[PDB]
């Protein structure tokens, strides 16, 4: 939900360490800069994309 | 004084498919590692 001059918090999943991705909110796009770090576990108990 | 002269009678207790309640092997002691799984199997009877 949007109104006017505000902000929004979103949860995202990625595999890359250096992630430069575009998020399409409604009909307009925004560039996101992220420097993701490795997790504590090497083997996981659920599948992913 | 007889060739193949014979009679026939219906017999009790026929074979019929039913359902049987069995059991299940007990879960083993599972420990995870780097791309490997360790299982401590304790079978009471021959388990596959």
């Amino acid at each position: 939900e949007v109104e006017g001059n505000s902000q929004l918090q979103i949860s995202f999943s990625t595999a890359l360490a250096s992630a430069e991705f575009r998020v399409q909110v409604c009909s307009t796009q925004v560039h996101c800069a992220a420097e993701c770090h490795p997790p504590k576990d090497h083997i996981v108990n659920y599948p992913a994309s | 004084e007889l060739g193949d002269r014979k009679g026939k009678i219906h017999i009790p207790f026929p074979l019929a498919n039913v359902t049987c309640r069995v059991p299940k092997a007990r879960n083993p002691t599972v420990t995870y590692g780097k791309n490997q799984v360790i299982m401590l199997l304790y079978p009471d009877h021959p388990t596959l």
